[PDB]
């Protein structure tokens, strides 16, 4: 499932992820991707930061939904 | 604190797009307390 990840200035990190993904999982295939430490992250959807531990089922997040990136 | 009126609208509105539901004029308030580091504002924000 494609999702796309949005940094603070608006760049685009696309990624493929399964729904049964946890957040954590999501932040480890940042780190590999992008290179970022997951306990630099913090991911947004509609909002509200994600917790590591939760699935993207939890949030209802579906094939091309934006999450957004800052780093802390 | 620098004036609202100086701050350019694409800081304001990297913010609103991370945080979706928060108005303009509180994340004009933290640019203002954090000197234009929108990266500090929306962590405040967040936390």
């Amino acid at each position: 499932m494609q999702i796309f990840v949005k940094t603070l200035t608006g760049k685009t990190i696309t990624l493929e992820v399964e729904p049964s993904d946890t957040i954590e999982n999501v932040k480890a295939k940042i780190q590999d991707k992008e290179g970022i430490p997951p306990d630099q992250q913090r991911l947004i959807f509609a909002g509200k930061q994600l917790e590591d531990g939760r699935t993207l089922s939890d949030y209802n997040i579906q094939k091309e939904s934006t999450l957004h990136l800052v780093l802390r | 604190s620098i004036p609202a009126s100086v701050i350019p609208e694409e800081l304001i509105s990297q913010a609103q797009v991370v945080l979706q539901g928060k108005s303009r004029s509180v994340i004009i308030r933290e640019l203002q307390r954090t000197n234009l580091d929108v990266n500090l504002a929306v962590n405040n924000l967040l936390s």
